RNA sequence: GUUGGAUCUUGAGGGCCCGCCCCUCGGCGCCCCCUCGAUGUGUCCCGCGGGGCCCGAAGCGUUUACUUUGAAAAAAUUAGA
């Protein structure tokens, strides 16, 4: 900072790069998404940082694999939050 | 500040402002209550139920559909675990450390660790006793810790 | 520094600043203003009538001053290509 | 963690002001902080503030001015029966001609000049000048 | 401001800038130069914003104007590349010139073999003209300076983003400065550009 | 059937009679049959706003509101057409437990949560006015003068629906509480 | 032992100030008695005086510390007329 700035409506790239609880208006950026993926024949809702796998009846096993960060997905997928 | 762990970091999620999540499909009260009842039949903790509901169903927390949370539903029904989930899992660690300590009597680390976990149980339990979630006439013991986890 | 209803105590009235809202005291070093010339515009060629900004010891030693002058100058006008 | 919230806010502003910085993020945000800021603001010691609302506990962004010299906190609070106010005022303020001791009275959080008129004492929060 | 169309730049300047290699900057992150930056070149290096370079140059120029004697602005360079540069500026504008070594104490020292009386200093890099920059803040003198993204900003009032080390970069900025001050007050007049080329400035350029 | 829409012990008439007749029409009207046939509003109140059209504030006891909110924009659009430019919305009013003072009466209390208190009711009213966007966040700006204006952030997706509404929402809030509300779009999504 | 996060509502008069909002009394009133005007053991203006019940008001709802006003608070001393 040049040490005299005052910011009352901060840009969303210096507030969206920061840690989840360090944000200047605190809501996380995590979302839900619909996964289509072709070996599943139903539209499974999945959490972006799912943790434990989401699975469904339509697939044998192919929907998610676990990852500590963002959940792994396989083949065709979409995402829309929608409205967080 | 932490006197219950040697940590320095964080261990909670950020939570959103709103009382409605995600607002494109929040399902209905009916669906998730049935699911909760069926999961709680199997003896699953509120933690586990929250995880599976979040990711698979279009609900996140069930606090955003109705003002009740998973524990509150359970508690009012009268079908609930018989001690808080955290307290259970604490007791369970102290059992596991105790079993390891029986195996090895040269493991100084394990002795130190056991003390810490046990202290942590007592402070949490004291809190539950005062607010009538535990009876004051129960108390933590080696003996009874085993019996709970089994 | 007034006394009573508006009697004058005082040896002099010091300069102020508006880049940090702090007075320039009493004989201090690195305290100078900055007269930027006005230009009359449109026909060009300097016409009076200085715009003056007051710079204090404090701001300069904390290496603020560059940015500050622009904020002060822009806010009250006027320089081409704003 | 935080056993006083006034003390953190007051320091935060002063440390900003030293730099020439015109913003702070104070938190956890409380009713007393709002009240202290408004009385301070009215006399011109600080500029306007804006309370951002979260479900955590709130966060306030104060735009400050350098019309302040020191806002001190009297922690732990003491009783003032309007005959220790005089003792404080000579002790801890540079003159009796300016500066306010700000207290909390049962008739509201008020500056000590107003306290003197009411003749209602209470607990001393802090001061500024 | 002035008459106004060519003080919002023009293609002529944008060509001169690109040619002189002004545009490239350092690789050190900023906190006082950061505002000025247009965009960052891939894997470090900052592209300075010519729009910002303009406005600062004009504000600088304007401050030299409103003095009816141009002698009491000291143009200072200790850099080789800018020795010729400042010498031409002094001929043109009528500045009192300081090329090569400054020689410590000319704004200080009551007993000295030289003394100069300025009112405003113009510096080409305040990490090479560090002696004037320090000396000036002992005797209450404002200092403009040509600053990159790793120059000191302490005791500098108005910075002008620019590479301002070596090549034609130091030359060109002296040319454009001289052109600007002459527009407002000189004999180019009417806020239109110089008929002198920047090549009279620049460095000596080893003579074959 | 409307039979309770006008009864409230209010002296008018004019607007309530209009609204009650409107309710009967809507009961039969397509895609709104079988959801107004058992749910009939307690009262209607008319208060003006700075848009130069009057605003019709309808009162719901909270259970009704869910059905009204479901449709909202389409229903309000029809009612605006019907009443020639009046802006219709739905506001929820709870009983609200008495003041935590003492004198001036503190009546009967039993535990008063912060989800049924005076502030909670005002927040709930704000939420109810909108439908296709939600309240992302809020900020209140305290002016140097001493005035406060509350900027209510709304979702930056599906915003259009609330954009035209804004002026009436501002005015109605002012009439009811004595505080001005203004609406804004943030900097979250995108 | 010490210390401890956020969070609950109170328009006029005059050029601030006042009461308010999201039953032992006084008394809006209702019923009683000597009755007060329609009347002179007694009404239908009313509880006005004694009552009961019961609203703006008020114990109101659950406690305080604090602070504020009173009393109770040796003379000499001491400040001080």
């Amino acid at each position: 900072m040049p040490l005299a700035k005052d910011l009352l409506h901060p840009s969303p790239e210096e507030e969206k790069r920061k840690h989840k609880k360090k944000r200047l208006v605190q809501s996380p950026n995590s979302y839900f998404m619909d996964v289509k993926c072709p070996g599943c024949y139903k539209i499974t809702t999945v959490f972006s940082h799912a943790q434990t796998v989401v699975l469904c009846v339509g697939c044998s096993t192919v929907l998610c694999q676990p990852t500590g960060g963002k959940a792994r997905l396989t083949e065709g997928c979409s995402f829309r939050r929608k409205q967080h | 500040g932490r006197m219950h762990a040697p940590g320095k970091g964080l261990s909670q999620s950020a939570l959103p402002y709103r009382r409605s999540v995600p607002t494109w499909l929040k399902l209905t009260s009916d669906d998730v209550k049935e699911q909760i009842y069926k999961l709680a039949k199997k003896g699953l903790t509120p933690s586990q139920i929250g995880v599976i509901l979040r990711d698979s169903h279009g609900v996140a927390q069930v606090r955003f559909v109705t003002g009740n949370k998973i524990l509150r539903i359970l508690k009012s029904k009268g079908l609930a675990p018989d001690l808080p989930e955290d307290l259970y899992h604490l007791i369970k660690k102290a059992v596991a450390v105790r079993k390891h300590l029986e195996r090895n009597r040269k493991d100084k680390d394990a002795k130190f660790r056991l003390i810490l976990i046990e202290s942590r149980i007592h402070r949490l339990a004291r809190y539950y006793k005062t607010k009538r979630v535990l009876p004051p006439n129960w108390k933590y013991e080696s003996s009874t810790a085993s019996a709970l986890v089994a | 520094m007034q006394s009573n209803a508006g009697e004058f105590v005082d040896l002099y009235v010091p300069r102020k600043c508006s880049a940090s809202n702090r007075i320039i005291g009493a004989k201090d070093h690195a305290s100078i203003p900055m007269n930027v010339a006005e230009v009359d515009k449109v026909t060009g060629r300097f016409n009076g009538q200085s715009k003056t900004y007051a710079i204090c010891g404090a701001i300069r030693r904390m290496g603020e001053s560059d940015d500050s002058i622009l904020r002060l100058a822009k806010s009250h006008g006027i320089v081409s290509q704003n | 963690v935080r056993m006083n919230v006034l003390a953190d806010a007051l320091k935060s502003i002063n440390n900003a002001e030293k730099r020439g910085k015109r913003q702070v993020l104070i938190r956890p945000c409380s009713k007393v902080i709002v009240r202290f800021l408004t009385v301070m603001m009215k006399h011109g010691y600080i500029g306007e503030f804006e309370i951002i609302d979260d479900h955590r506990a709130g966060k306030i962004v104060v735009n400050l001015t350098g019309r302040l010299n020191k806002c001190g906190v009297i922690s732990p609070r003491f009783d003032v029966q309007l005959k220790d106010l005089e003792k404080w005022q000579n002790n801890l303020l540079p003159s009796r001609q300016f500066g306010f001791i700000v207290l909390t009275t049962s008739a509201g959080i008020m500056d000590h000049e107003e306290a003197r008129r009411k003749h209602t004492g209470g607990k001393i929060l802090g001061f500024f000048f | 401001s002035g008459a106004l169309d060519v003080l919002q730049m023009k293609e002529e300047d944008v060509l001169k800038f690109l040619a002189a290699g002004t545009h490239l900057g350092g690789t050190n992150l900023d906190f006082q130069m950061e505002q000025y930056i247009y965009k960052r070149k891939s894997d470090g290096i900052y592209i300075i914003n010519l729009k910002r370079t303009w406005e600062k140059l004009l504000l600088a120029a304007r401050a030299i104007v409103a003095i009816e004697n141009p002698a009491d602005v000291s143009v200072i360079s200790s850099r080789n590349t800018g020795q010729r540069a400042v010498l031409k500026f002094a001929a043109a504008t009528g500045a009192t010139p300081i090329a090569g070594r400054f020689t410590p104490g000319t704004f200080t020292n009551q007993i000295q073999a030289a003394f100069r009386e300025p009112r405003l200093l113009v510096v080409t890099d305040p990490r090479a003209d560090h002696q004037p920059l320090t000396e000036a803040s002992y005797v209450n003198l404002p200092t403009i300076a040509l600053c990159n993204t790793d120059s000191p900003l302490r005791y500098v009032d108005i910075a002008i983003p620019c590479n301002n080390k070596g090549a034609h970069s130091v030359g060109l900025m002296w040319w454009m400065l001289a052109r600007e001050v002459l527009r407002m007050r000189g004999t180019i007049s009417r806020e239109h550009p110089w008929e002198v080329m920047p090549d009279l400035y620049f460095y000596r350029d080893p003579e074959e | 059937s409307a039979k309770i829409v006008k009864p409230n012990g209010e002296k008018p008439d004019e607007f309530e009679s209009g609204i009650s007749q409107a309710l009967l029409e809507l009961e039969m009207n397509s895609d709104l049959k079988a959801q107004l046939r058992e749910l009939n509003i307690t009262a209607a109140k008319e208060i003006e706003v700075g848009g130069g059209r009057k605003a019709i504030i309808i009162f719901v006891p909270v259970p009704q509101l869910k059905s009204f909110q479901k449709i909202q924009v389409r229903l309000v659009r029809e009612l605006e057409k019907k009443f020639s430019g009046k802006h219709v919305v739905f506001i929820a009013q709870r009983r609200i437990l008495p003041k935590p003072t003492r004198k001036s009466r503190t009546k009967n209390k039993q535990k008063r949560p912060r989800s049924r208190t005076l502030t909670a009711v005002h927040d709930a009213i704000l939420e109810d006015l909108v439908f296709p966007s939600e309240i992302v966040g809020k900020r209140i700006r305290v002016k140097l003068d001493g005035s406060r204006l509350i900027k209510v952030h709304l979702d930056k997706a599906q915003q259009n629906n609330v954009e035209h509404k804004v002026e009436t929402f501002s005015g109605v809030y002012k009439k009811l509480t004595g505080k001005d509300v203004n609406f804004e779009f943030p900097e979250f999504q995108l």
